[PDB]
């Protein structure tokens, strides 16, 4: 009997309204499978899209609000990181949040998925990470994601600090203003944050997340599938401990 | 080793405006005053209607170290048609790289947007101006009819550039064929001659690029960085670019011929998402006639000692061979999250020793993350692996931006004519740019003989109201390569027996000095002979000491008195560095 903390960390972008019905699928029911094996669960979740700057999102007055034009399809902005529900006991609250999930979009086949992962992890107040329990971040997303200096297109050259900047809205309010985080920024912050990475990615997707898992110590690589109990076969057989 | 960091030129910009993100020479028609180029892309001008257009500043170095806008545009966004405008000139980053060659100087605007010429969009396909002394012209390869992503509308043409020694543009293009990338090359005579201000996309016959291919190359960001230099040992300048996230994150650089656009060499990162090839240049290191070739990895993660990860970035050193392969090496930086690497500027040959040196910058190093810039020499062998010399940034950071001291520079061009090579380093984050000169070396050729090496005790010679004497002959020589004085003048000082601390017993004094130590200002010339002076020391009595078993060590100092040596502009010469000292011998 040990207390334990999962963040859900959706990527809502243009790539997933394929996978969005598999992904609401493992949130209620990853929501009923916590509660056996301890009593201390409280779980968390936020979504992320890109940077909304040029190049990633066209800069046309149409397409800011509504980035699935000339499709055409309603959806909402584009938007860096936003977080939506802090970790707490109550878990039907949890599962109200991922029906309501529409999909957004943007240009780049890899997102801003790193920037989600490094606020999440340094923000232990705003997110609410316990003293001693097991700091688990599911990250869901079907394609890659952008690491550092890679918004030297856009504009952007100041690096990313690693620290909470989540605003009164708790978006990720210097997503515009910082870059992405590089692979060693986010070691150095999931250490000192003592957080444990799940990747739940595509399969075309595995071969190279699963490399990023070896260099990230403790992080580990998962599969998405119809049926998503696989990626609850890691938490069960991460409850291992010892 | 020779970078004079006592008295630097600072030059300043307008604050907040990055001034000092893009930094070159400038050396136009004859024997002129030379200048240098920063960028300030963030820059407001006067451009009507346009918001932190950027623009690209002249400074002068001769005195005064006043800077003067140079007029690349002076003109708002066109219109397409009534109510709808063409282009976007806010926020384009105008001088986000800087490259000139001789009295052409090239800026490129990497975020400027332009609008179709079929609906209504706003594309970034980036633009340069080219100014060959009064004629300004524009240049936009990437703004074509080939719109949208899958086209060149977010090609971002500009965001590396650089000039081959045959009048050709190398232009980088991250963004064309859904960020692909491409390498656009055209002739400068065709660049100028079919410029038009009422076409807004001119196809030009002599392009070379590279085109589009299949899906799985997407997002792999050709054109990141380019350097030039010759490979398949032609004559022609090749292109060489980074594709920092190609090979799944690994990163690559892809080299092309630089007359049909063909694929000639491949480099591969060795780590995930590393950032191979966020700079590249191109170098000859070891004096055999081949470019070589520098990519930097400034993300490259390292194990330490610990067994625990660190991130110090890594730069390889590829030696080209006339047999086709490459030597390659790896130089791993020193600083955790320094970005080792972000930076690569080929400094010719800083010290004039005949092998060409390159500087090497960690912009987020040193203390409170302000920038390091490290100084490698080359050799017969290849690269030194050990900095000769290390550049401290001296600006803190201010809330925002770090001093990113480093982030980019640019060498192999001598400002001050004093026959060495100068560099140009650049401080975006807090608008700043740094001359430093670099000081002429001399190497010291110091002899000493002792003779005899066994003193008599009792052995009277030298005239004297005669004691146990000797000669003491040392031989003094030095000389320069760079422009510097004929006559240098040195401060020589000789003490005896100097193993005997201050206190102890002395056993040795000149003969007409009567003084253990001498003192002798001395004019020597470099290159025409070695001036070698003699003069006679002798020991005390035996009754006087009954220490006759500590060995007797004559020491020779000597040093240069700078001041007399230093230039018009007040830059001191420096030794070389692994035979400066002084040196000792016994009897
Ligand atoms: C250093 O490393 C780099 C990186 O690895 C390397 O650069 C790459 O080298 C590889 C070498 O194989 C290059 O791969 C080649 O790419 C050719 C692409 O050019 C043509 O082919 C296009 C093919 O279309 C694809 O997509 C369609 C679906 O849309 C699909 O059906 C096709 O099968 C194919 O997958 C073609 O569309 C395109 O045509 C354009 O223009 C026409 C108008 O004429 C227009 O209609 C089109 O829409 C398009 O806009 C273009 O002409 C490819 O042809 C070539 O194919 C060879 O290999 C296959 C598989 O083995 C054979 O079956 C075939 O017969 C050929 O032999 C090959 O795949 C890759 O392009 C390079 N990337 C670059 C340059 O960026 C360097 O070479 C390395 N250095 C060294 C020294 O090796
Ligand atoms: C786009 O441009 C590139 C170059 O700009 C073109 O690539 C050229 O292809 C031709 C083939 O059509 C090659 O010529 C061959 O040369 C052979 C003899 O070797 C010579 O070339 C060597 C090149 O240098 C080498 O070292 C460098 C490292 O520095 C390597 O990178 C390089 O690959 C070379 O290995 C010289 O060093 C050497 O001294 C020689 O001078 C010939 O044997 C060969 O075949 C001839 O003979 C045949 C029968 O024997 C006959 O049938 C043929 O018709 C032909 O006459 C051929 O001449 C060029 O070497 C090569 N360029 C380079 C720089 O290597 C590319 O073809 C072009 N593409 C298009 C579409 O135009
Ligand atoms: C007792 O002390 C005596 C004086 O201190 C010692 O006499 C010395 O003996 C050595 C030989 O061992 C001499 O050295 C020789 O010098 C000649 C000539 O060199 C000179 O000439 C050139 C120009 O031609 C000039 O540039 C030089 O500066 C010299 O002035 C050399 O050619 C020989 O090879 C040889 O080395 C000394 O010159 C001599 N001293 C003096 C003052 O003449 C004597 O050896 C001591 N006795 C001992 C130790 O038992
Ligand atoms: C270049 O010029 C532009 C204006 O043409 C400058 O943009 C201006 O930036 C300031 C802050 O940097 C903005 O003012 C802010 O307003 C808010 C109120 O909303 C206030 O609380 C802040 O304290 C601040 O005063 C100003 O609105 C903005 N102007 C425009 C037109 O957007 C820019 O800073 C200049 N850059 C350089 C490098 O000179
Ligand atoms: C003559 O100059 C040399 C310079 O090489 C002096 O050697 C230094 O000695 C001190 C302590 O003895 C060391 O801390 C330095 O590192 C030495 N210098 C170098 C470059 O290694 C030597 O001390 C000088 N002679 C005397 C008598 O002081
Ligand atoms: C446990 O949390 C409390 C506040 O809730 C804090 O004061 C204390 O330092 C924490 N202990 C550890 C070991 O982190
Ligand atoms: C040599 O010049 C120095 C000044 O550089 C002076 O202090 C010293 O007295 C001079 N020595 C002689 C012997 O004139
Ligand atoms: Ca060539
Ligand atoms: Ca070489
Ligand atoms: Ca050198
Ligand atoms: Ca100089
Ligand atoms: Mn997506
Ligand atoms: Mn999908
Ligand atoms: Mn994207």
């Amino acid at each position: 009997d040990y207390p334990v903390d999962l963040y859900y960390l959706m990527d809502l972008s243009a790539s997933m309204d394929d996978d969005l019905n598999t992904i609401k699928e493992l949130g209620s029911r990853l929501s009923k499978e916590m509660s056996k094996l301890t009593s201390n669960f409280r779980l968390g979740f936020g979504s992320f899209v890109e940077k909304p700057v040029s190049p990633f999102v066209k800069t046309t007055p149409e397409e800011i609000a509504n980035p699935c034009s000339s499709i055409p399809y309603f959806c909402l902005p584009t938007f860096g990181f936003k977080h939506i529900l802090p970790l707490t006991n109550d878990a039907e609250r949890f599962n109200e949040i991922v029906k309501n999930q529409k999909i957004s979009a943007n240009i780049d086949t890899p997102e801003g998925g790193f920037d989600a992962i490094m606020q999440a992890a340094v923000c232990k107040e705003k997110i609410g990470w316990r003293n001693d329990s097991l700091h688990l971040l599911v990250f869901v997303s079907d394609a890659d994601s952008h690491f550092g200096m890679d918004s030297k297109l856009a504009g952007i050259v100041c690096p990313n600090d690693g620290l909470c900047h989540l605003d009164s809205k708790n978006e990720y309010s210097m997503s515009t203003v910082l870059e992405y985080p590089t692979i060693g920024q986010l070691i150095d912050k999931l250490v000192q944050n003592n957080v444990l990475l799940i990747f739940a990615v595509t399969q075309e997707q595995v071969h190279l997340y699963e490399n990023y898992a070896k260099l990230i110590p403790g992080a580990t690589v998962g599969l998405l599938q119809k049926d998503s109990g696989n990626i609850l076969q890691l938490i069960i057989s991460a409850y291992e401990e010892l | 080793f020779n970078l004079d960091v006592d008295s630097p030129a600072e030059y300043s910009g307008p604050e907040g405006s990055y001034f000092g993100f893009a930094v070159d020479f400038f050396v136009p028609s004859a024997s002129s005053r030379m200048f240098l180029l920063v960028g300030a892309p963030k820059a407001n001008t006067t451009q009507p209607g346009i918001v932190e257009g950027g623009q690209v500043l002249k400074c002068d170095w001769s005195s005064t170290r006043r800077c003067q806008p140079i007029e690349f545009d002076a003109t708002g966004n066109r219109d397409y048609a009534k109510d709808d405008p063409l282009e976007f000139k806010s926020h384009q980053w105008f001088g986000a790289s800087v490259r000139s060659k001789q009295d052409k100087i090239l800026a490129c605007a990497p975020l400027y947007h332009w609008r179709t010429e079929m609906k209504q969009e706003r594309e970034p396909v980036g633009t340069c101006f080219l100014q060959d002394g009064t004629k300004t012209v524009e240049y936009a390869p990437c703004r074509s009819q080939d719109i949208d992503a899958d086209g060149q509308g977010f090609c971002q043409g500009g965001f590396s550039i650089d000039f081959t020694k045959a009048d050709r543009v190398l232009l980088g293009g991250p963004g064309s064929f859904y960020w692909q990338g491409q390498l656009i090359s055209d002739q400068v005579a065709e660049i100028v001659s079919k410029y038009d201000p009422n076409v807004y996309s001119i196809k030009y016959n002599n392009q070379l690029a590279t085109r589009t291919a299949q899906a799985i190359f997407d997002d792999s960001y050709l054109g990141y960085s380019v350097a030039v230099g010759d490979f398949n040992g032609d004559g022609i300048d090749d292109f060489v670019s980074g594709v920092p996230r190609a090979a799944r994150t690994l990163g690559m650089v892809y080299i092309y011929d630089g007359k049909n656009m063909s694929s000639l060499y491949n480099f591969t990162g060795e780590q995930m998402a590393a950032y191979f090839g966020f700079s590249v240049a191109a170098t000859d290191i070891n004096g055999d006639d081949y470019a070589d070739v520098f990519i930097g990895a400034p993300l490259f993660m390292d194990r330490g000692s610990d067994g625990k990860l660190q991130e110090v970035g890594q730069v390889s050193v590829s030696l080209q061979r006339a047999s086709g392969d490459f030597q390659t090496t790896k130089l791993n930086g020193f600083e955790v999250f320094a970005r080792f690497g972000s930076a690569i500027a080929p400094l010719g040959d800083l010290d004039q020793d005949g092998f060409n040196d390159i500087a090497i910058a960690a912009p987020y190093g040193g203390e409170d993350k302000k920038g390091i810039v490290y100084i490698f020499n080359g050799r017969s062998t290849g690269l030194n692996a050990v900095p000769s010399q290390i550049l401290e940034g001296q600006w803190a950071a201010r809330s925002g931006c770090p001093p990113s001291f480093g982030y980019s520079m640019k060498g192999a061009t001598d400002i001050d004519k004093n026959g060495y090579p100068d560099l140009i380093v650049g401080a975006f984050g807090v608008d700043r740019a740094i001359l430093y000169r670099a000081r002429p070396v001399i190497t010291v050729n110091a002899g000493l003989e002792v003779y005899p090496s066994i003193l008599n005790q009792d052995n009277k010679t030298c005239s004297l109201p005669k004691v146990s004497c000797f000669n003491v002959r040392f031989c003094l020589k030095a000389d320069g390569k760079g422009v510097l004085p004929r006559k240098l003048n040195f401060q020589v000082e000789l003490l005896l027996d100097k193993l005997k601390q201050k206190g102890a017993i002395r056993r040795a004094l000149f003969l007409y000095s009567r003084s253990p130590s001498h003192s002798k200002n001395m004019t020597i010339s470099r290159g025409g002979l070695m001036q070698c002076e003699e003069l006679i020391a002798y020991l005390r009595d035996e009754s006087e000491f009954r220490d006759k078993l500590t060995p007797i060590t004559i020491f020779m100092e000597y040093r240069l008195d700078y001041r007399t040596a230093a230039d018009t502009t007040g830059l001191q010469p420096i030794l070389n560095q692994f035979t400066p000292a002084n040196i000792s011998r016994q009897a």
